[PDB]
């Protein structure tokens, strides 16, 4: 769970800030 | 192996930049890395702190559950710069934790690690785009 938690929140941000330099 | 080498020193050079304060393509990624590696730092301090709690890392050479979150960040089957800078800069937060600890440590297993990752298991994503000019063209502000 802590790994997952861990890798969720930082795909969530990848992904935010991805989208952020994409536009 | 260039790439791995050239990888290995944009973000060893990072991350230890970032843990201690203190060719043009490389130097290109890393003025990119140190621009966005900060940049994706803020507004999520609050969530790399609570990532750093748990995580737990013991040590400089402790990488296994960083090597376990970055694979399963990509399980996904998405590969992106952005995922891969907040992964780079995660590891920076980590280091810049492990040197505040123990002022001797090392930032090299992690940035090992780190490279390992992204190196091994996208290397024909990255050989595709020429490598870290993908990167900087991504992250290229004019
Ligand atoms: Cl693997
Ligand atoms: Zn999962
Ligand atoms: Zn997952
Ligand atoms: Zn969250
Ligand atoms: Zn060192
Ligand atoms: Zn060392
Ligand atoms: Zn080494
Ligand atoms: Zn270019």
């Amino acid at each position: 769970r802590p790994e997952i938690w861990i890798a969720q929140e930082l795909r969530r941000i990848g992904d935010e800030f991805n989208a952020y330099y994409a536009r | 192996d260039d790439l791995y080498r050239q990888s290995l020193e944009i973000i060893s050079r990072y991350l230890r930049e970032q843990a201690t304060g203190s060719g043009a393509a490389g130097r290109r990624a890393l003025e990119t890395l140190r621009r966005v590696g900060d940049g994706v730092q803020r507004n999520h301090e609050t969530a790399f702190q609570g990532m750093l709690r748990k995580l737990d890392i013991k040590n400089e050479d402790d990488v296994k559950s960083l090597s376990r979150v970055m694979i399963h960040v990509f399980s996904d089957g998405v590969t992106n710069w952005g995922r891969i800078v907040t992964l780079i800069s995660f590891g920076a937060f980590v280091a810049k934790h492990l040197k505040t600890i123990n002022q001797e440590s090392c930032i090299e297993p992690l940035a090992e690690s780190i490279t390992d990752v992204l190196v091994r298991t996208k290397r024909d994503w990255l050989v595709k785009q020429r490598g870290w000019d993908g990167f900087v063209e991504f992250f290229h502000v004019e």
